[PDB]
């Protein structure tokens, strides 16, 4: 259905993004290595979790894959989600001390940076989404003939520190920059783009992680029916962070023109 | 630029930590190897002979090579002086050497001659085999020569059998084949006198042999 | 078929490495100023608290910022050459004399050089007016009027109103040179003073940060 | 130096040119750039 | 200025015909394929100069932070890190045995480096001052003897153990930017903004001869193998080939493609090959008989400040503000 959209288009934005940082030696600084590692945990999604949705929504929820993929395919989802959470966190916090004070902020600016960053952001995303091949794995993953979280102690515990902590953390830190910018143009043109990515964030990933958490903390159907595609919502946030990301530069502008 | 002991090994007359640091004389015979450290603590190497029981460090407000000693037997005793080189494109390793001390408790080089008579202005040949073949990959030949005069601590001479080491008189000189060497010495004098020690170093240990000697 | 030798020069060699390392990093703490004055500018006089014939550096901290600032004595009147060694510098100020009037035309014509060079494109100006007290002296006596050396001055539109109106309208002078290439990578900042400023390096370094904030933008993708 | 340089034995530049190409001639084959060395020799 | 005039007649006598026609008739060069075999790192900043040693195996490579480095071309080893009083430097230059090295800048004072010394450090054996501005070129006639440019519109000989100019070439009316000594080195050339380039002898202090082609400076100067001729880099994106017997132009380099400056020139062994450094960050080889561009060697992202081909011929480096230096051959 509208599905398919997404996946050809979250291939192609993301292929088309790594295509135009691995030619171009303009933009080989450590920012925008980090949105090439955004990039590279973006790519991943469209190809191994989202066809599998794919054939699961055309199979009318039941799975035809075998039994043994269910926890692997969760922690897949789970890991790619947390990392597409976390980069745009360490990028906010990143653009913060970039905004506040750009001296300091170029004092150490440098490649160690964005190692340490990527570094630390790819071990959380690896140690939230660990346990659920170690205790999960077929209760704690399959029910119903659908490969569904049902542990309900980490689904609501594990979604406290993978997104309302760094929600917290983008809420503390867009009040604090745009405070700093509002403290000419070309800031309010950063302030436009701040308020779209963080008006866009809170709206794509927020309402499965609301819809979760309410629904483990309380109608099934109805639930099931608002998961099934505010997931799918969520996917499209894949579809974004490769296009919004780099489309208001003016080198990507052209190097997208170019292809 | 003058190396001072008491082991320890004050160094004063350069720059401390641009130098590499190493040798153990027998009262038998000649050199043998004991340690090599780098600059600033980069590698070590051992023998297995004096492997274990021995230590390397470097301190640079103190400037000093160090040797802490543990398993004291008939085979530590000796006098030892203290060895450096440089290496790059260009490299003259084994320039200069230490005063000494005394302490009281793989490839084989040698020549075939220990002792040597001299006759004054006739050229003569000093020839030690390898075990393993100088000629390296690149074409640098790793074959070394020494001289040991009585009482003061040894200096080189000839690296490598086409390169002759500055500092030294152009008399000395060096022809080559493949893992087969011959020495040339022209116009001998005194203070030529001495024990000559050739050494390889395509891989450590150092292998030092027990050299010729030249009697008047 | 590496031998021991290749092995110990490669330990010296990446201690080479290490060290070339350390000393840029050591390096690009520092920001680097370039300082260009034709002639009654202040060069000196701009900076006090801190003061080999080729070229004379002063060098002074602000809040734990170091900045090095670079004049040359040696060098003639043309500076064609010189000037592509400093397209890595963080700004370059032009120091231009505000006391006398026939002064002003060509050293428009000297910011209009440094400022379209083809390799200092992407740096900034920061521009002192010196001597602006000794300009209102002399504007105040009226004897001669900055608006006859230019019919455009001669009626102009915005301390006394008239000398505040020529001192903004020479500043503005100096900045319709600057706004012409519009390219937005770089953009020059007009500051008065007197020959005898308490601290002009407060000026220098809000500039500087001003910058550097911008550049981080432009690399962030925020603009 | 006007006079130096107006005192200067002057030659057709045709057997200058003639003279160009027999040195390129002659070490032609010898330099690398030109014929590509083959690849044991070559140093790199 | 009417003997100029003359002059100007003269050597329009001198000429029957232009080189190119003569070049007609030659085997053609044939598409040359060089890719780089080496690139060698480590420079934090841009490099403005490179010189290749007579052994071919060292070259030394002056930058912008300050430190000068001897590497090790085919191994790419690190031999040395000199540092540097003057951050800014344009020259830098390797002497015929390899002993010294000299480096040049902004300071107005040429550098001169015994690299072997008692603590196996690199020191300065003499710095030589004398020059009211930057030193533009240093090239090594011999040991004890150093010629130098310098935008003082005046080229030096210096005696290294004296200290002091044993001769002064001030014939120029500009800034001299280039300098290139002869394979007899009796004679040496030299170029400048006034867009004029002169030969000078050694030994007697005068220039033999003045040439002239160029709309624009000229930035960089080579010598042909013969000795005989010499090219020249200007910003007028044209590169001259003038011949010392003939003392006329006999050809010049240039292409629609390439609007931008020469920064570097060097010949190959043959002299068929004029290899040249843009600011378009490309290199070109130009067949140097008809004037047709063979080949682009493009590897670097910025300009290309300093090139220079081996003395056994076999590899050209290129080194620019890109800030790593790239052997091809
Ligand atoms: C379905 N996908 C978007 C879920 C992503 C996710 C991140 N953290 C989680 C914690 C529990 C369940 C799912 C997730």
């Amino acid at each position: 259905l509208l599905t398919a959209v997404v996946i050809i288009l979250t291939i192609a934005g993301n292929i088309l993004v790594i295509m135009a940082v691995s030619l171009e030696k303009k933009l080989q600084n450590a920012t925008n290595y980090f949105l090439m590692s955004l990039a590279i945990a973006d790519m991943l999604l469209g190809f191994l979790v989202m066809p599998v949705s794919m054939l699961t929504i055309l199979y009318g929820y039941r799975w035809p894959l075998p039994s043994k993929l269910c926890a692997v395919w969760i922690y897949l989802d789970v890991l790619f989600s947390t990392a597409s959470i976390m980069h745009l966190c360490a990028i906010s916090l990143d653009r913060y001390v970039a905004i506040q004070n750009p001296i300091h902020h170029s004092r150490f600016n440098s490649r160690t940076k964005a190692f340490l960053k990527i570094i630390a952001v790819w071990t959380i995303s690896v140690g939230i989404s660990m346990p659920i091949p170690v205790f999960g794995l077929d209760s704690k993953v399959f029910k119903e003939g659908s490969c569904l979280l049902a542990d309900d102690n980490f689904v609501l515990i594990g979604s406290f520190v993978s997104f309302f902590i760094p929600l917290t953390i983008m809420v503390i830190t867009y009040f604090l920059t745009i405070k700093s910018l509002q403290k000419i143009s070309n800031e309010q043109k950063a302030c436009k783009v701040l308020g779209i990515v963080f008006f866009l964030f809170v709206v794509m990933w927020c309402p499965f992680f609301i819809t979760n958490i309410m629904a483990v903390i309380c109608n099934e159907d109805v639930i099931g029916a608002l998961l099934n595609v505010f997931v799918w919502i969520g996917y499209l946030s894949s579809a974004v962070n490769p296009l919004v990301y780099t489309l208001f530069n003016k080198t990507y502008r052209s190097a997208f023109s170019r292809y | 630029v003058q190396l001072v002991e008491s082991l320890s090994c004050s160094a004063s007359g350069f720059a401390f930590s641009s130098f590499g640091m190493h040798v153990r004389q027998a009262p038998e015979k000649g050199l043998e190897w004991v340690a090599y450290i780098s600059s600033g603590s980069g590698t070590i190497y051992y023998a297995d002979t004096v492997k274990g029981r021995f230590t390397i460090s470097r301190d640079d407000p103190k400037n000093t090579l160090f040797l802490q000693m543990t398993s004291l037997r008939s085979e530590d005793t000796a006098m030892y002086y203290c060895v450096r080189s440089i290496y790059y494109y260009g490299s003259s390793p084994f320039d200069f050497w230490g005063q000494g001390t005394t302490l009281t408790v793989d490839i084989v080089m040698t020549q075939a001659t220990s002792s040597v008579p001299v006759t004054p202005g006739e050229s003569v040949s000093i020839s030690c085999r390898s075990s393993k073949s100088l000629l390296h990959s690149n074409g640098n030949t790793y074959l070394y020569w020494f001289l040991q005069r009585p009482g003061q601590s040894p200096q080189l001479l000839i690296y490598r059998m086409s390169n002759l080491a500055s500092g030294v008189p152009d008399r000395f000189s060096g022809s080559g084949s493949g893992t087969a060497f011959t020495l040339t010495i022209s116009r001998l004098e005194a203070e030529d006198v001495g024990v000559y020690y050739c050494m390889q170093h395509l891989e450590y240990p150092l292998t030092f042999g027990a050299g010729t000697k030249l009697e008047l | 078929t590496v031998s021991a030798e290749d092995k110990a020069a490669a330990e010296r060699s990446k201690m080479i490495d290490k060290n070339l390392r350390e000393d840029g990093e050591k390096a690009r703490r520092t920001l680097r100023l370039l300082l260009l004055g034709a002639d009654n500018s202040g060069k000196s006089t701009i900076v006090k608290q801190m003061r080999t014939s080729g070229i004379f550096e002063t060098k002074f901290q602000v809040d734990k910022v170091n900045f090095h600032m670079f004049d040359v004595g040696g060098q003639r009147d043309e500076r064609r050459k010189w000037i592509q060694c400093f397209n890595d510098v963080t700004a370059i100020i032009f120091v231009v004399d505000s006391s006398d009037y026939n002064r002003l035309q060509e050293a428009l014509n000297d910011f209009k050089s440094i400022w379209n060079n083809r390799w200092l494109r992407t740096i900034s100006v920061i521009l002192f007016l010196n001597k602006q007290d000794l300009l209102a002296e002399k504007v105040l006596a009226g004897k001669s009027k900055i608006e006859d050396y230019f019919p455009e001055f001669a009626r102009y539109t915005t301390e006394d109103p008239r000398v505040t109106r020529a001192k903004y309208f020479i500043r503005k002078e100096f900045v319709d040179i600057s706004t012409a290439s519009g390219d937005g990578r770089h953009i020059c900042y007009p500051h008065f003073t007197c020959a005898v400023d308490t601290e002009n390096a407060r000026r220098i370094f809000n500039d500087c940060k001003d910058i550097i904030l911008q550049m981080n933008l432009r690399e962030y993708n925020l603009v | 130096q006007l006079k130096m340089e107006a005192n200067i034995d002057r030659i057709k530049v045709s057997k200058a040119a003639a003279d160009l190409m027999a040195y390129c001639e002659a070490h032609a084959k010898e330099d690398p750039l030109l014929t590509p060395v083959p690849a044991s020799e070559n140093p790199f | 200025e009417q003997l100029k005039n003359q002059i100007r007649d003269a050597r329009k006598a001198c000429a029957d015909a232009t080189l190119s026609q003569i070049t007609n008739n030659i085997d053609p060069v044939g598409r040359i394929q060089m890719r780089t075999r080496r690139t060698l790192r480590g420079h934090l900043a841009k490099i403005y100069a490179m010189h290749w040693g007579t052994d071919s195996r060292l070259l030394v490579s002056a930058s912008q932070d300050g430190k000068l480095i001897i590497w090790d071309s085919y191994t790419t080893n690190k031999v040395h890190a000199i540092p540097l009083r003057s951050s800014w430097v344009m020259t830098c230059a390797y002497a015929p045995s390899g002993n010294y090295v000299a480096c040049g800048g902004l300071d107005n004072i040429c550098s001169i480096y015994n690299l072997k010394t008692r603590e196996g450090n690199v020191r300065v054996s003499r710095e030589l001052a004398g020059h009211t501005g930057y030193l533009s070129c240093c090239r090594f006639l011999d040991d004890n003897q150093i010629v130098t440019s310098s935008g003082d519109t005046t080229c030096a000989l210096w005696d290294i153990e004296t200290g002091q100019q044993t001769t002064t070439f001030t014939g120029h009316t500009g800034d001299v930017m280039s300098l290139s000594l002869a394979p007899d080195t009796r004679l040496f050339v030299s170029g400048a903004c006034d867009a004029s380039a002169k030969l000078w002898d050694v030994r007697e202090g005068m220039c033999r001869q003045t040439f002239t082609g160029h709309e624009s400076d000229i930035n960089a100067i080579c010598f042909f193998p013969n000795g005989n001729a010499f090219a020249t880099g200007s910003d007028d994106a044209t590169c001259r080939l003038f011949d010392l017997r003939a003392d006329q132009e006999l050809m010049t380099y240039s292409h629609d493609n390439i609007i931008c400056g020469i920064t570097s020139v060097s010949f190959s062994k043959s002299g068929r090959l004029l290899l040249a450094g843009y600011d378009d960050f490309n290199c070109n080889v130009w067949d140097a008989l008809k004037a047709d561009r063979a080949g682009v060697l493009a590897g670097h992202d910025n300009r290309v400040s300093c090139l220079g081909v081996t003395d056994d011929g076999m590899a050209v480096a290129t080194g620019s503000w890109d800030s790593f230096l790239k052997i091809w051959n």
